[PDB]
């Protein structure tokens, strides 16, 4: 029983064998072995019974119940509650992955499970190497077990001892003549995992094995890796493998000198010409095949440079600090390109530097230039719109003007963004559907803050023409949030969540300028959420009539002559005067109420629940749906 | 000046103009090649719906008439539960 | 110059 | 502002009247649209007789009763006087 | 507790009514904490006493804590102390108007729109139902404001 699995989970919990034996026993066979082979469901994530034992090393109890029973370690359990917490794999997995030796040496004598295989195919030597613990890992490749288990992206287990600190388990497993040339999903061979996390040790045993240098997929060499890491104890380790070239060398000197120009970890600005002119010397060291600048055309987000040709030039921006944050990004987009995953991190960082020092305008075309750039590579993307948000508020509230061409741009990109979120949302059924749609919600949210920062601003007729089109655009794919709001709705409630940051002093829900420009584009002012409520029924349960009374007027003034329905009901049948729920909403509705014989009839028939199916109109039959 | 609405069942329900023209179709109706210009008739004919929805229209139009602008509480106006569903129809069919 | 920004218990106030 | 309904056996008019008034204005604005003089007209309200121009009162219609709702049934005479044979409108149907 | 409400500290404030001290302190102009709290506009604070119920009391001058704040153009304490689940027509009504008036004429608080539209939702809760109406005791006209005799009708307003 329920009731009983959870008496002998606390007993093995503490690792106890007098209460565990006296709470597994004086029964029938049926039931017990239940007791023993099914997990229990704790803190809101299940675990079998001996997990808890093995977790906290309690081998004790769990020998006897090896010993007095026949139990199996074959259940299956949750991996790793590290942010993971992802059901599938068995019990022996997690005992590799609590760090202890003496339970998995008792688990692998009676029922060994080495070859197990999850929806990850994840054997309990992954968890192991995982840990880091060399007598687990040992033990375990000695019970017969496979050290080629490729997961569905390629997840080799000497990948993951690469990325991780543990240079114990590496050199082991190279030691048992692995494949070092082991292809991944991205490309990323190995030394990709281990030149990521600055580990000089790590990188220099598989240099021993020869696990050669292969670019992967996103056009990124081992080497080109670590120059982007700012990691440059193993750039140097990389510049010797005898097989480097010149046009190899420089460009990781380059790649090197742009990333210590902008990281949170390694922010070194005396590193960045050290790197810089010790590259260009290098470059103009001969005169005779020498290997010039390939420089591209300039780009107006990164000021007007035009990279650093000459070691004179790089020599007069040594004491400009700007100027070498700005040409360390330029150059740094030419190495990767414009479709690297990190081209754009570094800077999101000098945009939040600059905005740190209220330099608004330049943080306003990096940040859209880096928006632009992750919008080619088609990846979520709310996150910017969030710090656009706030950028434009903290710019509002400090009294400055804002370049609307500047939020003309944010919101297409916020609603071509919505639009590839619906897409995302529509596409995945259970895969990260909640996810998918938290992404949503907040990209409602974040436009809402965009659409109010432009009700707030002074714009030309052409910009304000052209933001009323983005926002016709997005009202006609009718978006909507979990309970059914519609963008309309949002606009209207009180309950809207406000970002915490800048966000607050500016972005206020209700607001009367974004209802009365979404009426204005074309808003369903009539439309209704899950719960039926339309756009009038939030407004009225606006629980501070006298506050904002300015606010409060000025939308039912806009609702109720943008055509909603002063009468009609939600799915409750619930009226926004019996939903009022305020003496001032109620007076300000009521004045507002254009009253129609078709409503008071519809209202009749609805109230004496008169049969009205296959009897009236069918344009008629969804005007009594809500009267 | 005077609105002659009658009926299928052929009773008349002579309004004034202006109570007659809070209704579209009526307006409809009256507007056309149906002017009629002496001010005597304006016959507007119902030759599908019956005298009492009729008789309810009237008196809604009185109603909204009157009950437009004076104060915010608006009385009740009347229903019958079997003359509703028509009524209903009836005042969808005249946009009132 | 300018009379409005010009103009502008005091027992009671004190702790 | 009290609404009067007057109804022949067939027509119907709908008018209002002043608090601070007499029947003769309303008996002036009813010979005015049937053309017909006051004395052939008599107000056969209820099955009662009533006055010429005394007092709006007394007739048996008050502000409260002849609401635009519902205003009260006052049926019109005229000289051949005629009895109270007024149709009654169509019987709705029969709601389940 | 007085010059706690007068001032923005709302933890000193909330730390001595959760010693149950008395919130009917009388003064000598007859303000009792909530016509101090409800004078500077610090909403938490009088939340913070209507939670322990410090009851509504006229004060020296003729002035209730809701027509102090209604006074000083504060909408926020205005709008609390009007659901104090005791409050009445003539008072709601009154605090309505007192704030309308309020917001013509102040140096900070200056909006004409906010003065309109509270004047008209005051004379819309008056003139709502028709049937016992509260109708407006005009005082006589006086020539220093012009020659206007307030405005007894939603449609002068």
């Amino acid at each position: 029983m329920e009731g009983l699995a959870g008496y002998v989970y606390k007993a093995a919990s503490e690792g106890k064998v007098l209460t565990l034996a006296a709470l597994l026993l004086n029964r029938s066979e049926s039931d017990i072995r239940y007791l023993l082979g099914y997990v229990s469901q704790q803190g809101g994530q299940r675990s079998t019974p001996l997990i808890i034992a093995a977790r906290n090393g309690h081998a004790k109890v769990v020998r006897l119940l090896l010993e007095h029973y026949r139990v199996q370690t074959q259940q299956t359990g949750t991996v790793r509650f590290d942010g993971y917490v992802i059901d599938g794999a068995t019990a022996l997995w997690c005992a590799a992955g609590a760090g202890h030796f003496e339970v998995v040496k008792l688990l692998v004598s009676h029922g060994a499970n080495v070859n197990h295989t999850t929806v990850t195919n994840s054997t309990p030597l992954r968890a192991a190497c995982f840990d880091g613990r060399l007598d687990i890992v040992k033990y375990l490749v000695e019970n017969n077990a496979n050290i080629s288990i490729a997961n569905k992206y390629d997840n080799t287990c000497l990948m993951i001892a690469a990325y991780k600190g543990h240079t114990d388990v590496v050199r082991y497993l190279l030691e048992q003549r692995a494949d070092p040339n082991a292809k991944a999903h991205c490309g990323a061979t190995a030394l990709h995992f281990a030149a990521e996390a600055g580990h000089i040790d790590i990188v220099k045993e598989l240099i021993k094995w020869r696990a050669a240098i292969v670019v992967n997929g996103h056009g990124m060499t081992p080497l080109k890796v670590a120059a982007e890491s700012c990691k440059a104890d193993v750039v140097e380790l990389l510049l010797s493998h005898a097989d480097c070239d010149r046009r190899s060398r420089i460009e990781a000197l380059e790649l090197l000198g742009a990333s210590f120009a902008n990281d949170r970890e390694n922010y070194d600005i005396i590193k960045t010409y050290h790197y810089l002119y010790l590259a260009m010397l290098e470059r103009f060291q001969d005169g005779d095949n020498i290997l010039e600048k390939e420089v591209l055309p300039p780009i107006h987000a990164y000021g007007n440079r035009t990279e650093c040709r000459n070691p004179q030039e790089l020599e007069s921006i040594r004491q400009d600090r700007d100027a070498l944050h700005m040409e360390g990004l330029i150059v740094r987009e030419r190495i990767l390109g414009a479709d690297n995953i990190d081209v754009s991190h570094p800077i999101i960082y000098r945009g939040a530097v600059y905005a740190d020092n209220m330099e608004f305008e330049q943080c306003i075309k990096l940040w859209l230039h880096a928006l632009h750039l992750r919008q080619k590579g088609n990846r979520n993307t709310h996150k910017d719109l969030l710090r656009f948000a706030q950028v434009f508020s903290q710019m509002i509230h400090l009294n400055e003007t804002v370049k609307a061409p500047d939020i003309e741009c944010v919101l297409r990109c916020s609603v071509l963004e919505i639009e590839q979120s619906m897409n995302r949302v529509k596409n995945i059924s259970d895969a990260d559907v909640h996810n998918a749609m938290d992404n949503y919600e907040c990209n409602l949210y974040t436009f809402l803050y965009l659409v109010c920062i432009s009700t707030k601003t002074q714009c030309s007729e052409e910009d304000q023409c052209k933001i009323n089109k983005q926002i016709y655009n997005l009202i006609h794919l009718d978006p909507r949030t979990r309970e059914g709001f519609t963008l309309l709705h949002l606009a209207v409630n009180s309950n809207t969540p406000v970002d915490d940051f800048h966000t607050n002093d500016v972005c206020s829900f209700p607001n009367a300028l974004v209802t009365k420009l979404l009426l204005d584009c074309g808003a369903e002012v009539n439309a209704v959420d899950n719960e039926g409520n339309s756009a009038l029924h939030i407004i009225v349960q606006y629980n501070r009539p006298i506050s904002d009374f300015l606010t409060l007027h000025s939308i039912i003034i806009s609702l109720v002559e943008a055509g909603a329905h002063t009468d009609m009901t939600n799915k409750q049948n619930k009226t926004p005067l019996d939903k009022s729920t305020t003496g001032v909403s109620e007076i300000l509705l009521k004045t507002q109420m254009k009253m129609s014989l078709k409503c008071l009839a519809a209202r009749a028939v609805r109230a004496n629940d008169i049969n009205y199916q296959d009897q009236i109109p069918r344009t008629l039959e969804e005007f009594v749906g809500f009267h | 000046m005077y609105v002659k609405l009658i009926s299928s069942d052929g009773h008349e329900f002579i309004v004034k103009r202006e109570h007659a023209l809070t209704s579209g179709t009526i307006k409809a109706m009256l507007s056309g090649p149906g002017q009629f210009a002496e001010n005597e008739t304006n016959e507007v004919n119902f030759r599908e719906i019956p005298s009492h929805v009729l008789s309810k229209v009237c008196m809604y139009f009185t109603y909204k008439v009157r009950y437009t602008n004076s104060s915010t509480e608006i009385p009740e106006f009347p229903i019958a539960p079997e003359i509703a569903l028509e009524l209903l129809m009836a005042a969808n069919f005249l946009d009132c | 110059k300018k009379h409005s920004l010009d103009l502008l218990k005091l027992r009671h106030l004190s702790p | 502002d009290v609404f009067l309904m007057i109804r022949r056996h067939k027509t119907t008019i709908f008018t209002d009247a002043k608090e601070s008034s007499t029947v003769f204005e309303l008996k002036r604005i009813v010979e005015g649209i049937l053309k017909r003089p006051p004395d052939e007209q008599r107000l056969y309200k209820d099955d009662q007789l009533l006055d010429d121009g005394k007092t709006l009162g007394e007739c048996g219609f008050t502000s409260q009763t002849a609401r635009p709702q519902a205003p009260a049934t006052v049926g019109l005479a005229f000289r051949a006087f005629e009895a109270l044979c007024i149709e009654p409108f169509s019987s709705p149907p029969e709601l389940p």
